[PDB]
RNA sequence: AUUCUAUGAUUAGUGUGAACGAAAAUAGAGCAGCCUAUUAAAAUAAGUAAAAUGGCUUUAAAGCUGUUUGAAUAUUGUGGG
RNA sequence: CAGUCGCGUAAGCGGGGCAUAGGAUCACAAGAUACAAAAAGGAAAGAUCUUGGAUUUUUGGAAAAGCUACGCUAGGGAUAA
């Protein structure tokens, strides 16, 4: 004796559903979800909208499947024709809007500070052409540096910043979600991000194997002088 | 959010729609609908883009300047309740959970 | 015996940790999870 | 002139309130160290990690 | 008691030992307002 | 001060459970204080208080106890809770 | 819905696995919470949240071998002479 699964519909045609709601329970997708359905782990389908129940066939999207919908009116017939405008429920409610306005206190109801906080302290006419390329790349490498040393003194000063905050007990203590938000605002993990540029990389290797190749061009001109004054 | 779509839409050889005839159109119509307005100036749907606009910082200053009414209306998801009817509650403990049995709410008081 | 259930413990020192399973004969784990005392993804590791 | 609260008496304080600032303080010290730490196990590689907690 | 004592120490409740406290200083017995300021 | 009755209380609490189960306080019955005790007693208490261990009682305290050990001398803050 | 991360041109998808085969409480242990703290200041022992060790395999969860032709009592006669 197994506890039974009470597989299949739980709901017929035309029967009025919320969503949420089961429509059938099955082991693989007997019928596949329709119109306004969801289909969960288990392959059990759901309505998504409040509506009917209606069982159909759609030759256009697969030749030999069976769908489950949820039509917003009884009297609909689904397929729904392909080039038919998307018949569609707003779902929403409308409420006055809030007159919410920035009105921070500054000291609680016993007159202590709610929040108080500290900052710590501590080749004729190509070399004209050459010389607006490298003038070009000089004075960007000049701005790249006087930006990212701006960089370094904005997060200097947000991560030894410390805003102390009432908390119960009287206590003052930072909070632990500001903690978190020091090394860099949410949405990216600090440290996945990648710090240099693929090519800024390339540029790098290229004038080390100049100098490399250059190097022998002068140890190799050196040594000539030398052999110079043997000879 | 909303779908704002961009349609360039073809005029026939020869064929110019009166300047005071496309601007009544509009008039008293607050449903615009591009299936009929194309089938009633003969237009072809030739280009096409797209982009959408949803609710930000700026909505509510943009509609003070050109008068859009409509700021101070918000609109909440539609809640739909469970259609079973209240039904009394069953088991040992929830019979007994009225002061009639006061000397077992040892037993049904403060489970976790 | 094969198995154990091992501890990994947050690198943000909050005290939160997260418990899976691996075999014995296995390396150490170590995942980039979401610590919900600071409420960011900090570095989860194992806590031998 | 009891324990505490008594004339010239000081609240020794709850252990967890005493030793307040000095655990919010680990948490703000690992958290401006967590960037660094994770630019050193994403290029070290998860195989090839050695440092555990104790 | 330390709790009882507090209470009505601060302002906040209007307690009657509230006149024992400076403007600055804080009702509990243990913490106390830290300073703002850069040092 | 003690004793008797009820409430406090199918409470605090204990116990895996089943069950067991206070005190403060309140009300009533009685009321009485003393060592020069209204019938003849203390020069204010040392193998004692207490500790370890084995039990009892119990909520882990207080209380009772076999074995082995073992203190201090008054609010000018000694000793018990 | 809030928080914040991955992938994706985008739409978007993601609260493990194509579906159907892994048990609580108590006790105990490791983290967090800052609730209460038996005169008071602390603490112990409790409370909430997360998690772990179970042929708890009689898997809604006892630490558990037989004989009686000498058998006893209360019953049924699920047919047992
Ligand atoms: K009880
Ligand atoms: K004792
Ligand atoms: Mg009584
Ligand atoms: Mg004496
Ligand atoms: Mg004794
Ligand atoms: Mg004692
Ligand atoms: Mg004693
Ligand atoms: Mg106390
Ligand atoms: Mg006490
Ligand atoms: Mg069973
Ligand atoms: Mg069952
Ligand atoms: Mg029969």
């Amino acid at each position: 004796r197994t506890i039974p699964k009470k597989l299949g519909a739980k709901k017929t045609g035309d029967q009025y559903v919320i969503p949420g709601n089961i429509i059938y329970k099955q082991r693989g997708t007997l019928w596949h979800p329709g119109e306004n359905t969801i289909m969960g782990r288990d392959h059990t389908i759901h309505a998504a909208v409040a509506g009917y129940v209606k069982y159909y066939r759609d030759p256009q999207l697969h030749p030999d499947r069976q769908y489950i919908g949820v039509v917003f009116n009884r009297n609909d017939k689904l397929p729904y024709p392909k080039d038919a405008p998307r018949k569609r429920k707003l779902g929403l409610v409308a409420v006055p809007r809030k007159v919410e306005e920035v009105e921070k206190p500054t000291m609680s109801a016993s007159g202590l500070p709610l929040f108080v906080t500290r900052h710590e302290t501590i080749s004729s006419v190509i070399a004209e052409l050459i010389k607006e390329k490298l003038a070009a790349r000089a004075e960007y490498n000049a701005r790249q540096s006087a930006l990212r040393k701006l960089q370094q003194q904005k997060m200097l000063a947000r991560r030894g910043t410390r805003v102390l905050r009432l908390m119960n007990n009287y206590s003052y203590r930072e909070t632990n979600w500001e903690i978190g938000r020091l090394i860099g605002d949410p949405g990216s993990v600090p440290g996945t991000e990648k710090v240099g540029s693929r090519k800024a990389k390339f540029r790098a290797r290229r004038r080390r194997r100049n100098t490399f190749l250059l190097g022998i061009k002068e140890r190799k001109l050196a040594k000539a002088d030398r052999r110079e004054e043997y000879r | 959010y909303h779908r704002l779509n961009v349609f360039v839409l073809e005029q026939k050889p020869g064929a110019k729609i009166d300047g005071e005839a496309l601007k009544k159109h509009l008039e008293n119509r607050e449903n615009f609908s591009l299936k009929g307005f194309r089938e009633k100036f003969d237009l072809e749907p030739v280009g096409f883009n797209l982009f959408r606009s949803e609710w930000d910082e700026g909505t509510a200053e943009v509609m003070e300047r050109h008068g859009i009414p409509g700021a101070e209306v918000e609109f909440k998801r539609q809640k739909f309740a469970s259609l079973k009817p209240p039904r009394k509650a069953r088991g040992w403990e929830a019979k007994r959970q009225k002061p009639k049995y006061k000397s077992l709410w040892k037993y049904v008081k403060r489970i976790a | 015996s094969r198995i154990i259930n091992v501890r990994l413990i947050s690198m943000a020192m909050t005290g939160y940790f997260y418990t899976f399973t691996r075999p014995r004969t296995s390396l150490p784990m170590s995942m980039l999870k979401y610590d919900p005392i600071v409420r960011r993804k900090v570095l989860f590791l194992e806590q031998k | 002139r009891v324990k505490g609260t008594g004339v010239g008496e000081k609240v020794k304080g709850h252990k967890h309130e005493r030793t307040l600032v000095a655990k919010m303080e680990k948490r703000r010290e690992a958290m401006l160290a967590m960037p660094d730490l994770i630019r050193e196990w994403k290029k070290v590689g998860k195989r090839n990690w050695t440092k555990f907690p104790k | 008691s330390r709790w009882d004592i507090e209470y009505y120490r601060d302002p906040a409740h209007r307690g009657y030992l509230s006149h024992q406290l400076a403007p600055g200083e804080s009702p509990s017995l243990y913490f106390k307002v830290p300073t703002g300021g850069e040092k």
